[PDB]
RNA sequence: GCCGACAGCGCUCUGGGGAAUUCAGGAGGGGAAAGCAGAUGUGCCCCGCGGCGAGACUGGCGCCGGACGAGCUGC
RNA sequence: GAGUGGCGAUGAUCUGUACCCCGCGGGGUGGGUGUCGAUGGAAGUCUGACCGGC
């Protein structure tokens, strides 16, 4: 769009008119501008292909495992599917394994080297263990991994709110469990007056 | 006894009244160096009579390119008619301090009653001005918005380019990064096009046997759609695609007539035609880059392209960085970048050096000189071919 | 020796913004790359991430008198991240790129050169880096670029002129601060080819001294150059920053 | 582009004579490529080019690296005079001449680039 | 900061008028407590390092409203021989210190010119005016104000000094050329109103010289027609308008500005049988002009702006009013 | 890497360390118009001293100098 | 009697991509490469009964 206001919020486009005024613009020809402009339309075409690929994978994962989608979402669950290979081969793995999917180098480094195993793997970029912080991160990594072995096991061995009857219960229990973990009082402390009394 | 002086800076002119003038005998004294060192004392010596900005960077570039040779402009004579009093040299004159001797002589030539001490001559106004240059940020801050260093920086790029004629004959940019993106997206279209061949070929096997040339595969599986709705000569396309009557189309509709593999669904076919439009738009943009890239390289450095071809001349110009660097390398350093093979490697390396510096250090370089370089290349090919 | 891909750790040098990269059989003086991923004139450089980003161009005492002085054992170089340096005799902007790597993004290098061709390579490098200004003018006429240069902290001087102390004299009398840095490379064969080099060096020091500088130290660049001196002095004060 | 043009009143003659004497002391790198190697390696003490080059762009590249290495360069107006000044039987287009620790030739290089410094 | 020292000079300089206000029955003693303490707080705020033109105008507004308060309270208690000149002198001190510290502040400069004009300080007003022009020479606001107040005072030569130096400097916008045609033709309006003046080739020289300028464009020339299109009661307004339309139809002859002045040209010397006569003449030029091959959208927008630009007038044929509304609908 | 006798050496002693804060100093950086050298309200008119200044004469040897002056302005 | 063709600083030559088996021709593994693979290997997929409130 440059060589108006839909692409970006205003008063930053006032700054791009300002830098367009006072910048060090080496006036290249319109043929070279046509080349860099066709690279721009190339990469915004790949951005549109990103959008419809993302909607493809979201709707497809909703059709394949709705328990997973109504726990952690299509992207993270899709990457678990991609790690173990398939849905039944994800379902044959225990809940600790589905906690440690994605962290096997640190994990067998720790197990062969007598050190601290990793608390989580792929799971960390879900909408919940990112919502928690502190020790609640590893704790809700455990219990989310247990409930998610359970839910992907239901999706893998059998309108959509009866097919997704495990994931909604695990969302309610697991987010209620979140706020009872986080919204907690601190350690009880005495108060002292001006004199140490 | 200096009355006024003139500080000319990259944002504009500004002339200062000076009152409580400097110790003209004790200039090298340390306490006077302190009073010429800190702002809270020298500013008791200088006021600010007038400021004259630049209404455009074109006026700034003409202002440097007059004031470097030492000629004043008509707007400087304007601001000095604005500021200086109407004096002949009859009975009362006005001393102005100017950092340049010929500007002083021209300015006493234009104004007969000004008399100008130049900072090349007298250390009084050389110091009284040198300190306006020290504090002229804080001295001008109350009326000039923004920093001075960026206006300096842009004015220095502007004056260097206007004095040297830089970007009228510096066009290296459009092939180093262009062959970077050209080989990059050739790798990309091999990757994604191999993907769409693997997956639609997972749906429909023998199209790998009838149609190779990966991007033509991608367009023919954009157009063929599903295994179901085929006619061979459907709409105005397959004659421009490939052979039609005896060779390909009967193998297409016959191959899907005797098709063997798995079926597929509609949204999956939306993936194969979004991915197909990905690959074929990538190929169209590759045609655009090869066209404008080869035209541009034959319009900028033709010698390396006639003796080598623009993909490998593009690889050497991106491989050394610029025409100035590849020109600066010697013969055997370009040879870095039985005995017949390495011998002609040395010979074409040496001619690629001589073609490099003849390619750069002409103004807008020609074409026939590299043509006669390839004439020497052909007669050395014949010089071995007498065997 | 210093082959591409050898593991080599980087520790800071004694100066401000100068780095030293110690490897197994060697060591390499290096600066921090201001524009990453790009070598200026085709030099070796070092990439490292925080525990993509960090990059260190390797700096050559055979192609740079200032690196010959830093490996020559110089006390101070007067330049630090944040300084303003007036470089004199800037051919192609190579050592101007290393000075620009020292003073960094907030600093400013004011590169002056007479020749138009080194002007062009200087505009290439100085178009890539945004703290260096290109000035293609005569160093014997400072009133040409008096509209371009403010009061700088340091002047670096590498010109092959017989009137070198006069050129740096008037450039410091227009552009160098009260108590300013000056760092001059001197070629005795270029000033006086029939005199002994210690006497040429001492005479150029005396011309700066009656040009009202104050010489702090002198070192000769002689495992890396021949008959070259590096004189470090300070304008109008005995101590630098004032 | 030959702004350090040497004058035919015997400065060219002293240049070509010192070329010949350095050729007899083997201090002489002949031709544009070997000149370029001597300047880039920094061995060079002085360098002469020839302005009788038919395209002069093919020797215009070494004043850049001579400005970088700070060695004096100067043009003589005949590559044939430079060529038999070297003693080559071909046309030498650009010559570079180095030095050592102790030679009267090194003294002649010193006085010669003193004259070249009087040009530039 | 020695703000207590320099502030101590200004407070102790202010003290004997407070003495005279306590010994006259005008203010009372705790009022003078509030007054001394507030004077002090302003003087330390103003002589403080980090200050603003807002702060200087706050203390100018408060000190001057103090002078008006003492004036009205003086008129209450029927006092005479108490004067305002320590307040005016003091206010000139606040301004002189103000535009000495922040001289690049046209709020301060225009406010100081406003005070110097409201206290009838004319010679001092011109000195402030020249200092303001020297620090802001690219300011059409200041060059216009100097030229116009010089014209209303009556020295048109000094007005033309401020204007011709102004047109020398402010040459990005057309604004000061418009105000010098506007003020020079204001002077010709005064000369033909009192009746060189018979010819009046000065704004024509402004026009033809103004051709060679970096602003000189067709829309700006239409702003020249908006300037000259008033004062149609003159001697040579048809000659000046006719030179503008003729020269634009000799240099830019394919522009809806030239077609727009081709419409509005017979309506210069009007304000009445000629008003429908030249109005329908502008309908002949209008129908001749809207069909012309030019920037038809720009002429359509100009004529929506012009047919809307007549509507406030009265005593018109309602058929003409409605048919111009339908012409706005038709375009 | 911890521990380390004897012999010897150095620093220090209201023994030796660490943290929290209260007080007394020192050095350095960075930021800041950071600017009280003579601090007299405004406007008009008359005088005095002076500055620009059109235009006009003259003496001496191609110059330098005298001495007139419409008008406008500063103090 | 006329018109063409002809190395080299505007870079000749030389040590140096390996060894071996044969009659300028052919073959056994190189090493560095640059790809896509691959099923193949390193390579195996944490702990398991308490904890919080009062």
């Amino acid at each position: 769009a440059l060589g108006l206001s839909e692409i970006l919020p205003p008063e930053i486009e006032a700054a791009v008119k300002a830098a367009a005024d006072i910048s060090m613009g080496t006036e290249i020809s319109t043929e070279d501008y046509e080349n860099i402009k066709l690279l721009a339309v190339q990469v915004v075409e790949r951005s549109e292909y990103r959008r419809q690929l993302a909607e493809y994978l979201q709707n497809r994962m909703k059709a394949i495992s709705p328990n997973m989608t109504e726990l952690i979402g299509a992207l993270v669950g899709a990457r678990l599917i991609a790690h173990s290979g398939s849905l039944v081969n994800l379902a044959k793995n225990p809940g600790s394994t589905i906690q440690i999917l994605g962290a096997e180098k640190a994990l067998f480094r720790a197990l062969k080297t007598k050190h601290a195993t990793p608390k989580y793997g792929i799971i960390y970029h879900a909408s919940l263990v990112g919502q928690a912080s502190g020790p609640n991160k590893g704790k809700i990594a455990r219990q989310l991994a247990a409930k998610i072995a359970l839910s992907v096991r239901t999706d893998a061995f059998e309108d959509d709110e009866t097919r997704a009857a495990v994931g909604i219960q695990a969302r309610a229990k697991l987010e209620n469990n979140l706020r009872l973990l986080e919204g907690k009082p601190l350690n009880k402390g005495v108060a002292l007056g001006p004199n140490g009394i | 006894v200096v009355n006024f002086l003139l500080f000319e800076s990259a944002v504009g002119f500004s002339l200062f009244e000076v009152v409580h003038q400097a110790d003209t005998v004790g200039l090298e004294l340390p306490e006077v160096k302190d009073a010429m060192k800190t702002l809270d004392k020298f500013g008791k010596m200088v006021k600010l009579r007038s400021f004259n900005p630049w209404t455009s960077a074109a006026q700034g570039l003409e202002a440097i390119n007059l004031i470097s040779e030492g000629i004043m402009p008509e707007y400087l004579k304007s601001a000095l008619e604005m500021n200086l009093p109407q004096t002949s040299g009859k009975k009362s004159k006005v001393v102005l301090g100017v950092a340049d001797k010929k500007l002083a002589g021209e300015i006493t030539a234009a104004f007969p009653g000004v008399q100008c001490e130049a900072a090349d001559t007298s250390e009084v106004v050389a110091a009284l001005l040198r300190g306006i240059r020290t504090h002229a940020n804080k001295l001008h801050k109350s009326l000039q918005e923004g920093d001075i260093g960026r206006a300096q920086l842009g004015l220095g790029h502007a004056y260097s380019r206007a004095k040297v004629k830089f970007s009228v004959h510096k066009n290296d940019n459009h092939i180093i990064q262009g062959i970077a993106t050209l080989d990059a997206l050739d790798k990309s279209i091999n990757q994604g096009a191999m993907r769409v061949r693997e997956w639609y070929g997972w749906h429909f096997p023998e199209l790998i046997r009838i149609v190779s040339d990966n991007i033509t595969y991608a367009k023919v599986v954009l157009a063929i759609g599903n295994k179901s709705s085929l006619t061979d000569e459907s709409v105005d396309d397959l004659a421009n695609v490939l052979n039609q009557d005896q060779d390909k189309a009967l193998a297409i509709i016959q191959a899907a007539k005797v098709s063997m593999g798995q079926d597929i669904s509609e949204v999956d076919l939306q993936m194969v035609r979004d991915l197909a439009s990905n690959v074929t738009s990538m190929a169209d943009y590759r045609r655009i880059l090869a066209e404008s890239l080869d035209k541009k390289m034959s319009e900028v450095a033709p010698n390396l392209q006639v003796i080598l071809g623009t993909p490998v001349a593009a690889r050497l110009i991106a491989h050394a960085g610029s025409l100035t660097n590849l020109a600066k390398y010697p013969a055997s350093t370009l040879q870095i970048l039985p005995k017949v093979k390495g011998r002609i490697s040395r010979y074409l390396a040496n001619k690629c050096s001589i073609a490099s510096r003849i390619d750069n250090f002409s103004e807008k370089p020609t074409r026939h000189f590299g043509e006669v370089l390839r004439q020497q290349l052909e007669q050395r090919l014949e010089w071995y071919a007498k065997g | 020796g210093a082959k591409a891909g050898k593991k080599v750790i980087v520790e800071p040098h004694r100066h401000k913004g100068v780095f030293v990269a110690r490897g197994g059989k060697e060591d390499l003086l290096c600066t921090a790359n201001l524009v990453p991923g790009e070598s200026v004139y085709g030099e070796k450089r070092i990439s490292v991430e925080t525990p993509t980003k960090t990059e260190y161009r390797i700096w050559n005492p055979f192609r740079s008198k200032l690196a010959a002085g830093i490996l020559g054992g110089l006390e101070t170089i007067y330049m630090k991240p944040g300084s303003k340096v007036l470089y004199l005799g800037a051919a192609s902007g190579t050592s101007v790129s290393h000075v620009a790597d020292i003073v960094g993004p907030t600093g400013a290098v004011y590169a002056v050169e007479f020749s138009h061709r080194s002007g062009r390579d200087l505009i290439n490098m100085a178009t890539r880096r945004t703290n260096v200004i290109p000035i293609v003018e005569d160093a014997r006429k400072p009133m040409a670029y008096r509209m371009l240069v403010p009061m700088v902290d340091v002047i670096f001087a590498d010109v092959a002129q017989p009137d070198q102390a006069r050129i740096v004299g008037i450039n410091a009398r227009l552009f160098l601060k009260q108590g300013g840095g000056l760092l001059i490379s001197i070629k005795a064969s270029c000033i006086d080819s029939t005199a002994p080099p210690e006497q040429v060096f001492a005479s150029e020091v005396q011309k700066l001294r009656e040009d009202k500088f104050f010489p702090k130290e002198q070192l000769t660049l002689e495992p890396y150059e021949r008959d070259h001196a590096m004189v470090s002095c300070v304008y109008l004060q005995k101590e630098f920053e004032g | 582009a030959a702004w350090p043009k040497a004058e035919d009143p015997a400065l060219v003659q002293e240049l070509l004579d010192c070329v010949q004497q350095a050729s007899h002391y083997r201090q002489l790198k002949k031709g544009a490529n070997e000149t370029t190697k001597s300047v880039n390696r920094g061995t060079s003490e002085l360098v002469i080019l020839a302005a009788d080059t038919q395209p002069l762009s093919i020797v215009l590249h070494i004043p850049l690296i001579c400005e970088e290495k700070n060695v004096p360069y100067v043009y003589v107006p005949s590559k044939v005079a430079l060529g038999r000044a070297c003693g080559v039987s071909r046309a030498v287009i650009a010559v570079s001449l180095t030095s050592n620790e102790a030679s009267d030739l090194n003294s002649k290089i010193r006085a010669l680039r003193d004259k070249v410094e009087r040009l530039a | 900061a020695w703000v207590a020292d320099k502030a101590r000079f200004y407070l102790e300089r202010a003290a004997p008028e407070l003495r005279e206000w306590e010994e006259k029955e005008i203010f009372t003693k705790d009022e003078i407590r509030n007054l001394v303490a507030k004077r002090s707080d302003f003087e330390h705020l103003v002589l403080a390092p980090g200050t603003k033109p807002t702060d200087f105008l706050n203390y100018v507004n408060w000190e001057r409203s103090l002078d008006r308060l003492r004036a009205k309270r003086c008129a209450r208690l029927n006092i005479r021989s108490v004067t305002s000149h320590a307040s005016q002198a003091r206010t000139f001190g606040i301004f002189e210190r103000a535009v000495l510290k922040h001289p690049g502040s046209i709020e301060l400069w225009l406010a100081y010119l406003e005070f110097a004009a409201q206290v009838k300080a004319t010679k001092r007003w011109r000195r402030i005016m020249t200092r303001a022009l020297r620090l802001h020479p690219m300011n059409a606001s200041l060059w216009t104000l100097a030229g116009r107040r010089a014209a209303q005072n009556g020295d048109m030569q000094r007005a033309r000094a401020h204007f011709l130096r102004g047109c020398r400097f402010c040459t990005r916008e057309p604004t000061l050329w418009l105000e010098y045609a506007r003020c020079e033709m204001d002077w010709l309006a005064r000369m033909e109103a009192k009746k060189p003046a018979l010819s009046g080739a000065i704004p024509i020289a402004v026009f033809d010289v103004a051709r060679k300028q970096p602003f000189w464009g067709p829309a700006a020339a239409e702003k020249f027609f908006d300037v000259f299109a008033k004062f149609g009661h003159l001697s040579c307004h048809e000659r000046i308008i006719s030179h503008v339309v003729t020269t634009m139809q000799e240099l830019f002859p394919n522009h809806p500005c030239t077609w727009s002045v081709h419409i509005r040209q017979p309506l210069v010397g009007v304000d009445t049988p000629a008003f429908p006569k030249a109005l329908r003449e502008s309908l002949a030029r209008l129908k001749a002009a809207l069909q012309s091959t030019t920037d038809r959208k720009a002429l359509a927008t100009k004529m929506v702006a012009w047919m809307d630009g007549i509507l406030a007038i009265e005593k018109l044929d309602a058929a003409i009013r409605t048919v111009l509304e339908h012409t706005k609908r038709s375009l």
